[PDB]
RNA sequence: GUGAACCGGAGAAGUCAUUUAAUAAGGCCACUGUUAAAAAGUAUUCCCCACGCAUGUGGGG
């Protein structure tokens, strides 16, 4: 059972599949990817020029059957667009500014199923794995945010089960999902029902050429799917909003229990400030704590000097860095804290 | 060639700039709320300062007919001047036209000369009037700030077509953001009655708003566009640059200064000579907190020095070295106690800083160019 | 949140001498007046050893000082925005309400290190109306995650819900 | 093969792009409203730069547009956080005293500060076929565009706000299928006291790159990328099994590394 | 190489001027840290190195 259909994921921050009714400086768009637009995307991915497209490639690929499922409808967003500001414009020339207003779709995603010849689908997918040219979503200022070559080809019978095959991928966990997903699919005669129903509407996106752009109409129908029954909700990948590493804390750990022994050996079991016999070790340079402990930034200390340094660190600021003995600074405050500890701390506690 | 000045200035509790509701102006930078002083406020306070008085040769007014009458003496021409001003597409709403007009003060005598004589007709004189306002650009303040003026079209004389009446700005001034978080404060004030009565109440009760902050000021001057704005007057351009430095350093905006009097000097000035403008406002994307071991100004200067080092090491180009001077009074605040290498020269006197800036600019002396 | 409960219970168990010691240290650091440092270390250190979670040191210090100054019986269901809204509702709606609301809304702008006096004025307004309870556990939990946006959102929403009714 | 440049740039409060009403241009993403800079504004500001023109069939006609189809591709500059527009209340002043303390004009202007994410794409095959087999000039104009795009900004309202900032993170990658990383900032960046706006944006970019490297980009073909911050100001994924192949601390070194990969030219 | 490609909404600006939160006040009242104790001790000092019948001397920690 060789695969017979190809799936396209069309999702980007900004999208614009232009409609037939623009014809002027009001560049509009359609609610779904047009057939001519995705055909031009395919021809750009295969490296076929505009003149070369009109002879064989477009008539060959116009025999496929296409259906688009809506994953996210998006929001239509306009854009004021001036041309030739501070510069002349063609036709002789004129020092003038051209005003226009463009329309894009924002935060939208579509799934396109294109059933056809298995060799055609295989060659098309092979071309789409490494596109010849940069493929955008309608306009050149709309690059895709997801790989078009994402979903694998397969063999199915109807377009409804084809759009049922691919699960719906969820964003962040709180985000809700659409409950009724509209599918817009090409009308199929079947050679028995020769006359289309009255709900079938004409769209004008059957292409012939691209340099003298020519289109013909086609009958398009619109049905719907129910999520869960027809499309299973996929689960998001392992991800999170980036947070700075809050490190960890663990002394029971045997590796630190031996690093402190190495430190007490290497400073010869003596304090750095008052040179009394050492009791513990202060953990200066708290970065790389727990798993990447280097017995260099640690400094052995007695109980009174360690308590004084902890008193100084609890007061004032406190960040990943610490207060390091052997510094010529902070000596006077450490000695004052030593005096206060000696003359004020009560052992009855 | 561009001269860019970055300044750090801590202010006493005051309300130097405020919006329509009286609150001090704020902005959102780096996701955190900071205090702001609008750039036009700084530009006006420098422009209308005492230290810039020898260079003030332009007026931005709405009542030009009043100036025409006040410079024509006693001969009555005020209605006539208003009429000719209306003919060149300016309109008139009770002695003040609908638009502000920027023009050097030296050309009011010429306008008085055209308005006085009845030898010429009306409409042609209006055209002549345009030719004086389109060429009254030889002022230091017009050269610095820049002027654009577009007159009306529904009441023009059809024979008064205008020349080019714009001047590109030779000075870019940023909005003075704060290096730390915003801390707005409310001062609950009362106003008492000098005459005793029955009750103990006072005349008025209200609340004002004030805040104290450390501001980061950024200015940029384009020397080539400056000397083009004054038509090759390099001497006058250098005089403007020196007077502008003195006024910017030694003047503060006069907002609510009779009740707060926050006349604080800057604690650090960095003057750089470049070819492309760079702003060090991203030094304080992380707001400046306070540690007991230091203070606000020293921490701000250290953060600025760290970001300047980052910028210089990450955007070094052997084709365009950058020469900068650091100024602090009597070298109180150096450029951080970590590098001692981002300042090509350390200056402790403001006058010496201005003289060195002028000597780098063109080799002139200050006392030569002051007149 | 059991560590916060143990912290608050140990705070209520305090005698009057160390309460006065903490009262004398309002607005101060942790590096001076050694008896305060020793008392705070005795209060806070056993929480980390047994309980894996523990309130932040700055939050715990602020809570201890505020409890020393403004001794309140800990009771579940007496969060600060709800009591503040109940106080604000019985006010003159033209002059006093904007002032007191501005003093309340000043709080949701700073960090932990500068909330002492803006919280002390709030506790003074509470003590003016003779309160007898305050949810120290909920206030500590909210103050711990003060940088999360839904925390401030729920703080303001609870205040508005208590104000409106 | 395709070259892709991703850019993170915080801007001081300004109005770098306007519309018919003066407001900064915005867009919609992640369920919220983000600030935006239109792609044609960035392309024009890159193209007409005097330092760019004085630096380098014409190289600008080969890279940009005028069937001559450009290999350049500039996307709309979305923002990694919720937009925050603001109104500034300006009052004009009169130097001539009158009967009252009138202004002369009263109004409101708009400004906004944002940390924009920029995406760029250069098609090497179209570029080399545009210049008829030439390669050294193609690498030269690629480097020229890299320096220009790293050191340029739009001129909108810059006489009043002066937002002459510099980028704080650049990521240059080589791969075949074009994918942008705007999906990283689907969740808007919310600041914390332990990080910056730029730091969190760079970290979220690193997280998204790590997740997609663990996913679609299998061992079919390795992906070569270079990460740059000034003087190693910000790391993209500290260690993390070397998510970025290199860490660079000067623009010239990144330009040389990219040139030496693409052709070995210097 | 897509109703596509080539494609700035830009230029100008101070929210200013005026002001006391004033007037009254006690944290008071009651309290034993008490009960018991030698700084003494010879039967192998915790370790290096020169000689000996001594039933140990010398130097080092
Ligand atoms: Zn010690």
């Amino acid at each position: 059972a060789p695969p017979n259909t190809l799936f396209l994921r069309l999702e980007g921050a900004l999208q614009s599949w232009g409609s037939n009714e623009a014809k002027f400086a009001l560049r509009r768009t359609a609610d779904a990817p047009t057939k001519s637009g995705v055909l031009g995307l395919l021809c750009a991915a295969m490296g076929i020029g505009r003149a070369e497209a009109a002879d064989s490639w477009l008539p060959k690929l116009a025999n496929l059957r296409m259906g688009v499922r809506i994953d996210r409808p998006g929001i239509r967003w306009w854009d004021f667009h001036t041309v030739g500001a501070g510069q002349r414009m063609r036709m002789k020339t004129r020092a003038e500014t051209l005003l226009s207003r463009r329309e894009y779709l924002a935060d939208a995603s579509f799934l396109v199923a294109l059933q056809g010849e298995p060799e055609l689908v295989a060659k098309l997918s092979a071309a789409l794995a490494k596109p010849v040219w940069a493929i955008y979503l309608g306009r050149k200022s709309c690059p895709p945010s997801r790989p078009v070559c994402e979903h694998p080809p397969g063999f199915y019978n109807t377009l409804e089960e084809a759009l049922s095959a691919v699960p719906l991928q969820k964003r962040w966990h709180n985000e809700p999902l659409p409950q009724i997903l509209p599918c817009v699919m090409d009308w199929i005669p079947g050679y028995d029902g020769e006359h289309a129903p009255d709900d079938a509407e004409i769209h004008y996106d059957l292409p012939v050429s691209f340099q003298p752009p020519r289109h013909l109409p086609r009958f398009v129908i619109r049905r719907e799917l129910v999520v869960g029954e027809d499309v299973q909700v996929s689960r998001e990948t392992g991800t999170s909003v980036w947070r700075p590493k809050g490190t960890r804390a663990d002394y029971n750990n045997s590796e630190y229990k031996k690093v402190r022994a190495e430190r007490l050996v290497m400073d010869h079991a003596a304090c750095m400030v008052c040179k009394a016999p050492a009791t513990t070790v202060q953990h200066v340079n708290y970065r790389r704590a727990g798993g990447k402990e280097i017995p260099e930034d640690l400094r052995a200390l007695c109980r009174l000097c360690h308590d004084a340094c902890t008193m100084l660190e609890y007061g004032s600021g406190m960040t990943t860095n610490r207060i390091d003995p052997c510094d010529p600074i902070w000596r006077e405050r450490i000695l004052a804290k030593r005096k206060e500890i000696v003359e004020f701390r009560s052992r009855g506690q | 060639m561009l001269i860019e000045i970055h300044m750090i200035q801590n202010h006493s509790p005051a309300n130097l700039n405020r919006d329509d509701l009286g609150a001090p102006k704020t902005c959102y930078f780096g996701g955190v709320l900071r205090s702001r002083i609008s750039s036009q406020c700084i530009k006006r306070s420098i422009r209308t300062s005492n230290d810039f008085k020898a260079l003030l040769g332009g007026v931005r007014t709405r009542r030009l007919a009043d100036l025409i009458q006040q410079e024509a003496g006693e001969t009555e021409c005020w209605k006539k001047a208003q009429e000719i001003l209306n003919k060149c597409g300016f309109k008139n709403k009770d002695d003040n036209t609908k638009m502000l007009v920027f023009m050097s003060k030296d050309k009011i005598k010429d306008l008085a000369r055209i308005v006085l004589d009845n030898s010429l007709g009306l409409t042609e004189a209006a055209q002549q009037v345009a030719n004086v306002i389109a060429q009254a650009t030889l002022a230091p303040d017009i050269a610095l700030c820049g002027r654009m003026l577009e007159p009306n079209d529904k009441d023009k004389d059809k024979k008064v077509k205008w020349s080019n009446t714009t001047v590109e700005a030779a000075l870019q001034v940023a909005h003075a953001i704060s290096t730390h978080i915003a801390r707005p404060e409310i001062d609950y004030f009362v106003a008492a009655d000098d005459v005793p009565g029955e009750d103990a109440g006072a005349g008025h009760i209200g609340e004002s708003m004030f805040a104290s902050a450390c501001f980061y000021k950024y200015f940029s001057i384009d020397w080539e566009q400056l000397v083009k704005n004054l038509k090759g007057d390099t001497n006058l351009a250098a005089h403007t640059v020196g007077a502008f430095l003195l006024a910017a350093a030694k003047t503060n905006p006069s907002g609510k200064q009779n009740s707060f009097a926050a006349h604080n000097y800057p604690d650090g000035i960095l003057v750089e000579f470049k070819n492309s403008p760079i702003s060090y406002a991203n030094a304080f994307v992380r707001p400046v907190s306070v540690v007991k071991e230091s203070d606000l100004v020293e921490q701000s200067i250290g953060q600025l020095s760290n970001y300047v080092n980052d910028i210089r090491l990450g955007y070094y180009d052997e084709q365009s070295p950058v020469i900068g001077f650091w100024f602090s009074p009597n070298n109180r605040y150096p450029l951080g106690y970590k590098h001692s290498k981002l300042a090509s020269r350390n200056i402790g006197n403001l006058n010496e800083l201005v003289g060195a800036v002028l000597d780098y600019i063109g080799g002139f002396k200050w006392e030569e160019v002051q007149k | 949140n059991r560590g916060t409960v143990d912290f608050i219970a140990s705070l209520e168990n305090l005698k009057e001498g160390d309460l006065g010691i903490l009262r004398k240290l309002r607005g101060a650091r942790l590096d001076e007046k050694l008896p305060g440092f020793d008392l705070f270390s005795a209060l806070w250190w056993p929480l980390r050893q047994k309980n894996q979670r523990a309130p932040k040191r700055e939050v715990a210090w602020l809570i201890a000082k505020l409890f020393a100054e403004f001794r309140f019986e800990q009771r579940e269901g007496a969060t600060l925005p709800i009591l503040m809204g109940g106080i604000c509702r019985k006010l003159e709606p033209k002059k006093e309400l904007p002032r007191v609301l501005a003093r309340f809304d000043q709080l949701a702008s700073l960090d932990i290190m500068q909330m002492e006096e803006p919280l002390s004025v709030i506790m003074g307004i509470l003590r003016k109306h003779q309160q007898v309870c305050l949810d120290w556990v909920g206030l500590t939990d909210v103050l711990s995650f003060w940088e999360q946006e839904p925390v401030k959102r729920e703080w303001s929403d609870s205040f508005i819900k208590a104000y409106k009714i």
